[PDB]
């Protein structure tokens, strides 16, 4: 159809950043896939005038050896100027399960306002500079870009809206190049629904199981010994001390007692009746999340994560100190058991489709994690269309050790 | 010799205006000469001599080489107003990535910065004007037809349009590699020579349809090709030679240079040395200041200039072999490394400088040495080595598997070719049974700076000490250090020392103070050893 002009935020400007080095077999893919698009016309070769320009790459999609193509436009969705998209459906969180589909192949039947094709532009490496990079330059909404979804609002509701309608019980909320389903139904009759409206998708040309209702925000567990050493008691004591942050009522005070003096870091100390209460109550009080904590959509969303070893890692999810929405734990997928970089990727896109679900925007990921580490190996085992924010950080030794209580299941979800 | 090719839309930067500054003056001498130029360009279809309708104007001067007067034009205004283009190739191929190829030749396109034509619209900002005889009336005024040299967009433009022509050629012989660089053109292949040559004159001429004209017999390239510091023939690159002068008199300039030179070659000798030399380097109070060279030095000097004298060859990048990298510890916070496919056989070598830092330890930096190591590879070969470590994999996996951080070596074997890097010391996993307990403490006024440091055990030992222009942290960690001495080879210290609590983490093995590094060498010589924490007060 008509193209709706786009244009960046006042005063912004193009995206200028450099495309990272991509390995051989990488750069193979890309060439096929946009000597393709050329032919199709979605882009077009581009010259030297234009100075802007956004890093690409290749991953790898689910049961298939295809390539796909990745465009990290961050940076020129941080410069587009906004649509104010759909509202969060807080209903969607609720349902029993959820459903992720990859609907971003929609856009490309879309023309892109010309004037702004230019801060599209993107470049394609050659090994070791033998050959000067392929510019080329979107002419259809590309994928990743914001803009995207939004200008392809009216064209979606439109044609989901005869399967909402039919479905009124069945939520569709749709992010990026993604859209969630879910439904409360039983796996059988949710899984066979999604084809339906898959093939309905397929009607016009469209090809994760969640279950938020399981995502409990577990508490933190104290320890618990027939006999205590100095050295329990004093990791203990510094454990609650820090904890101290969130939960005021804590207590040390009587423990700090029976902890005055000098004797063997393992000679056992008998508890007093104070000291036992102190960490009764104490107890109680971790028994659940700190009160007044509510999401506040005017603030960002701030995901931090720490590595507890042995392919643990534990995350929080909040937007003031301590006074976390959600926090959790992840153990690696079989099959990363070399890879610290595959576990935290892995884990960052399970949190931020978390984040997504649940509030509908990609929470500001704390990694811990050397930039050059990163930075040279995450597109690797990159799965998303989107791609969430990130700094890297040193871990506080105590937030790991605190965290690292997160109560456990007995034995855990029984899979009979 | 011109162009019929497309020209590209270039513009001013944001609502700019064309340069317009006054024309140096210059003598008779020099006018003469320019109008000579000029009077060729004007034909040979550079340039259009215009008018008064051109409110811009730039500087033309006029300088001599090794004697015929050649002409200059200041762009550097213009190149101020003028918009930004894709960086024009920054990042150069390295030897240790190209091909072995039974054939390369080179063209040359200089010129052809002066073969392009210029955005008929902008060439305008480009007038500029050959006085009279000092200030007379008004001068001869001209304006650049096709892309002028030192001219911002000149690079960026000409290497574009030198693509589109090659589209073709590449699209149509595959198994041809050209090198667009500057004014070459490097075109190598495996087809047999005949055939090579003929393909490059099929080349040539595509070009000369594009009014590229043709080179000359003289000016023609040949191996070996000298390429950032290298020299690069057919079968084989070596490097260039490097000659480190003999002097009576050193200036403080001259022991930088040779620093620096020798530096660079640390790279691709072994045994290179600059220590001694760099200390000629202290309290220097001015470049040309004179440093009389120790002994030391001297010596130093000397093995240099006979490592130097040795004929470090190299191979080239053959797609069906494998990359091996093998990585050797130097010296605590030295790297070494070399990138070869068959023994001895060396494509890259490299070191990387004493990489100190404020807290690591050895399989940090190896794994950062891996790293770096990757990203090169990844540019050059397009692809990462497989790793031949000296460290064993149970050290690795005892490291990694429980580090706070996340990190990573890509596929690597072991290869026992010490110094092998491995954990100094690790501390206990629980507090120690039998072994004493040091109940540490530290305590200074932060602006007093006077402190005193010590511990208290659950055995009776006890001491103090006083310490002047010290501070908290030291106090602390001074604490911990005596504790370490004063104790046998197992100890349990506990410590309110929030540094403590960070080498708890991260067990260090180097860093920015001589004190925590006391406190590791102390670390090192125990037996056992288990740090404690707890909260302050
Ligand atoms: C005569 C050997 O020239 C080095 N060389 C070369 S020429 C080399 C010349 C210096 C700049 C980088 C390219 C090529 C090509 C690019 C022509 C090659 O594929 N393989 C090579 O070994």
């Amino acid at each position: 159809i008509e193209t709706v002009p786009v244009k960046l935020k006042p005063g912004m400007d193009g995206p200028k950043v450099k495309q990272w080095p991509l390995t051989e077999e990488k750069i193979k893919a890309l060439v096929e896939i946009c000597t393709e698009m050329e032919k199709e016309g979605k882009i077009s070769k581009i010259g030297p005038e234009n100075p802007y320009n956004t890093p690409v790459f290749a991953i790898k999609k689910k049961d298939s050896t295809k390539w796909r193509k990745l465009v990290d436009f961050r940076e020129l969705n941080k410069r587009t100027q906004d649509f104010w998209g759909i509202p969060h459906p807080a209903g969607l969180k609720k349902k029993k399960s959820v459903t992720v589909l990859d609907v971003g192949d929609a856009y490309f039947s879309v023309p892109l306002d010309e004037d702004f094709r230019k801060y599209t532009a993107f470049t394609i490496p050659s090994i070791n500079n033998e050959t000067p990079g392929i510019r080329y330059q979107y002419n259809v909404l590309p994928q990743g870009w914001k803009g995207s979804p939004a200008i392809f609002q009216s064209s979606m509701t439109k044609i989901l809206e005869p399967f909402r309608k039919q479905n009124p019980d069945i939520v569709i909320y749709q992010y990026m190049d993604d859209l969630y389903v879910g439904s409360d139904l039983e796996i059988g009759q949710h899984r066979t629904k999604i084809e339906e409206l898959r093939q309905h998708l397929l009607r016009w040309g469209l090809t994760y199981e969640l279950h938020p209702d399981k995502w409990t925000v577990q508490p933190i567990v104290l320890p618990e010994k027939d006999s205590w050493t100095v050295n329990d008691i004093q990791k203990l004591v510094g454990k609650l001390n820090w904890a101290s942050q969130i939960y005021p009522g804590i207590k040390v005070r009587q423990l700090c007692k029976l902890l005055r003096g000098t004797k063997a870091l393992t000679e056992v100390i008998p508890l007093t009746e104070e000291a036992e209460l102190e960490l009764a109550e104490n107890r109680e009080i971790l028994k659940e999340p700190v009160h007044g904590v509510y999401y506040d959509p005017s603030k960002d969303l701030i995901a931090e994560i720490q590595k507890q070893g042995q392919g643990q890692w534990t995350y929080q999810i909040y937007q003031e100190p301590f006074k976390n929405l959600k926090t959790g734990k992840y153990a690696r997928m079989r099959g990363a058991h070399t890879n610290d970089v595959k576990q935290l990727t892995e884990a960052v896109q399970k949190i931020t489709t978390e984040s997504i679900v649940i509030w509908g925007k990609t929470p500001k990921f704390k990694l811990p994690i050397q930039k050059e580490t990163w930075e040279t190996w995450w597109t690797e085992y990159w799965q998303a269309t989107w791609i969430p924010e990130w700094e890297f950080v040193n871990t506080p030794p105590l937030v790991k050790l605190w965290y690292q209580l997160e109560k456990e299941p007995i034995v855990g979800a029984e899979t009979f | 010799p011109i162009s019929p090719i497309e020209t590209v839309p270039v513009k001013l930067k944001p609502g700019m205006d064309g340069p317009k500054v006054k024309q140096w003056p210059l003598t008779e001498e020099k006018i003469k000469a320019l109008v000579e130029i000029c009077t060729e360009m004007e034909k040979e279809g550079k340039i259009s001599k215009i008018g008064p309708e051109n409110p811009y104007n730039t500087p033309v001067f006029a300088i001599k080489k090794k004697t015929k007067w050649r002409k200059l034009v200041d762009f550097r205004e213009l190149n101020k107003r003028t918009q930004d283009f894709w960086e024009v190739q920054l990042g150069i191929p390295h030897p240790a990535g190209l091909k072995k190829k039974k054939s390369v030749t080179v063209l040359d396109v200089g010129d052809a910065y002066f073969s392009v034509p210029l955005d008929e619209d902008f060439r305008k900002y480009t007038a500029f004007t050959i006085p009279s005889i000092n200030n007379e009336t008004p001068g001869i005024r001209y304006q650049y037809n096709v892309l002028p040299q030192g001219w911002k967009g000149s690079p960026a433009i000409f290497q574009s349009s030198m693509t589109k022509i090659l589209e073709p050629f590449r699209k149509q012989n595959p198994d041809i590699v050209i090198y667009q660089y500057m004014d070459d053109l490097y075109v190598g292949s495996d087809l047999e020579i005949g055939q090579h040559r003929t393909k490059i004159e099929e080349l040539r001429q595509h070009l000369l349809r594009w009014g590229l004209t043709t080179p000359d017999k003289k000016h023609q390239k040949e191996p070996p090709f000298l390429w950032m510091g290298y020299e690069l023939h057919p079968d084989k690159w070596t490097v260039q030679p490097i000659v480190l002068p003999e002097k009576d008199s050193w200036t403080v300039n001259d022991i930088q240079k040779l620093v620096g030179k020798l530096n660079w070659a640390s790279q691709i000798y072994p045994g290179i040395k600059v220590r001694q030399l760099c200390k000629l380097l202290r309290g220097t109070k001015a470049l040309t200041e004179v440093i009389p060279l120790t002994e030391e030095a001297e010596l130093e000097l000397a093995e240099n200039r006979e490592i130097l004298k040795e004929p470090v060859h190299g191979v080239y990048y053959d797609p069906s072999k494998d990359l091996i990298a093998e990585i050797q510890k130097q010296g605590q916070g030295q790297w070494t490394y070399q990138i070869y496919q068959e023994p001895f056989k060396n494509l890259k070598t490299g070191k990387y400088a004493r990489m100190r830092g404020a807290h690591t330890n050895d399989v940090k930096q190896l794994t950062e040495a891996v790293q770096k190591i990757t990203t090169e590879s990844i540019v050059i070969w397009g692809k990462t080595p497989k790793f031949k470590l000296p460290i064993q994999k149970e050290t690795w996996e005892t490291w990694w598997t429980e580090y706070w951080q996340a990190t990573w070596i890509p596929e690597w074997e072991f290869v026992n070719t010490p110094p092998l890097v491995k954990l100094w010391y690790q501390l206990e996993k629980e507090p120690i049974v039998g072994a004493e307990t040091f109940y540490v403490d530290g305590a200074a006024n932060r602006e007093t700076k006077l402190g005193k440091a010590g511990y208290v055990t659950n055995r009776g030992r006890q001491k103090v000490v006083t310490l002047t222009d010290t501070t908290n942290q030291k106090t602390e960690l001074q604490a911990i250090y005596l504790a370490l001495q004063d104790s046998g080879l197992e100890v349990n210290i506990v410590t309110d020392s929030q540094y403590a609590l960070g080498i708890i983490q991260a067990q260090p093995d180097q860093s920015e103070s001589e004190l925590v590094n006391q406190i590791i060498e102390q670390l090192i010589k125990k037996e056992k050893v288990y740090l404690a924490w707890v909260p302050a007060h």
